[PDB]
């Protein structure tokens, strides 16, 4: 923001602004689940297919 | 005018039926709390994944 206006007292004075800033870096999630593939062959009634 | 009190007093009367289902039952709720599965063997086994 700019400076607030003042009375000048009798020598103008320079001020300056204040300017910043703020980063986030990337994260690398995972999730995984392992399962025979025989239970899977031996499915006939369907209990995986929702996986 | 004379007569046995079994034949015409007895039969001096008129059935009606206006008593008949003059009251009701309850009526069917249990479809509100519970669904429906019809089955075609002894019992069924349910199975659901996580």
């Amino acid at each position: 923001q700019f400076p607030k206006l003042r009375e000048w007292i009798g020598q103008r004075v320079i001020k300056d602004m204040a300017a910043q800033g703020y980063q986030i870096t990337n994260k690398l999630f995972e999730s995984t689940v392992g399962v025979k593939r025989t239970d899977i062959e031996d499915d006939n009634l369907g209990v995986y297919g929702p996986l | 005018a004379i007569i046995t009190p079994a034949l015409i007093s007895a039969l001096k009367t008129s059935f009606q039926k206006h008593f008949q289902d003059a009251l009701a039952t309850a009526p069917s709720t249990y479809l509100q709390v519970a669904t429906v599965i019809p089955s075609t063997t002894a019992s069924n086994t349910y199975g659901w994944l996580g």
